[PDB]
């Protein structure tokens, strides 16, 4: 009860479970050399070449 | 068939334009030779053709 670290072991694979999932996410906000991370705008904005 | 200059660029997969849109349009996968010529000693009249 007193030792908030006690169930560390635990914890630290719920979070970077967690920490996996929310990069996951996150990755799809990046452009990797793109105009846009948004298809629709690509479309929109590019002819399809 | 017989085109503008301006249209010229136009045979080409993914354009715009009236001829691209409205006369004759190429697919986006297309495979194959778009040959082009000036014919202005051929089809040009004084009058107009």
């Amino acid at each position: 009860f007193s030792t908030p670290s006690a169930l560390g072991k635990l914890q630290d694979v719920v979070n970077h479970n967690a920490q996996a999932l929310n990069t996951l996410v996150k990755q799809l906000s990046s452009k990797f050399g793109a105009i846009s991370s948004v298809l629709n705008d690509i479309l929109s904005r590019l002819d399809p070449p | 068939f017989v085109i503008k200059g301006n249209e010229v660029s136009q045979i080409a997969p993914g354009q715009t334009g009236n001829i691209a849109d409205y006369n004759y349009k190429l697919p986006d996968d297309f495979t194959g030779c778009v040959i082009a010529w000036n014919s202005n000693k051929l089809d040009s009249k004084h009058s107009g053709n």
